[PDB]
């Protein structure tokens, strides 16, 4: 069938967020309430579109 | 004889072809009947011989837990 394409790593390189459960669980409420709009941009580019490779930006 | 009892030849001759031409109907829309038949179910896109499938009303269309599906 068809080749299945991929983004290189270099669509993939990005700063992590190095954290452990609990330090993300401490401020979990306060996450939710400051950077709520891109989330909800991510999540709703991740729903509708169905596929990661059109959502990574 | 003839007139009290026997039927005039031409009222026989006219049942006789009204009867001809009923059994010829007949027999054509038996023979176009198999034919249909073997046409259609070897095509399967007639009214008969349609064997059900899945009905499509079932699908939930509502977002899911995971989006990719």
């Amino acid at each position: 069938p068809g080749i299945v394409e991929l983004p290189s790593l270099e669509d993939l390189k990005v700063q992590e967020v190095k954290v452990s459960s609990s330090v993300l669980k401490a401020a979990a409420h306060h996450y939710g309430a400051q950077c709520d709009k891109p989330n909800k941009e991510f999540m709703l580019c991740r729903w509708e579109e169905k596929d990661p490779r059109r959502c990574l930006e | 004889i003839a007139r009290t009892f026997f039927d005039a030849p031409e009222k026989n001759y006219e049942r006789t072809m009204a009867i001809l031409q009923i059994e010829s109907e007949k027999a054509e829309l038996r023979l176009k009947e198999l034919e249909v038949r073997r046409l259609m179910r070897a095509k399967g896109d007639g009214p008969w011989f349609q064997y059900p499938t899945i009905d499509k009303a079932l699908i939930d269309h509502s977002p899911k837990a995971t989006p990719d599906n």
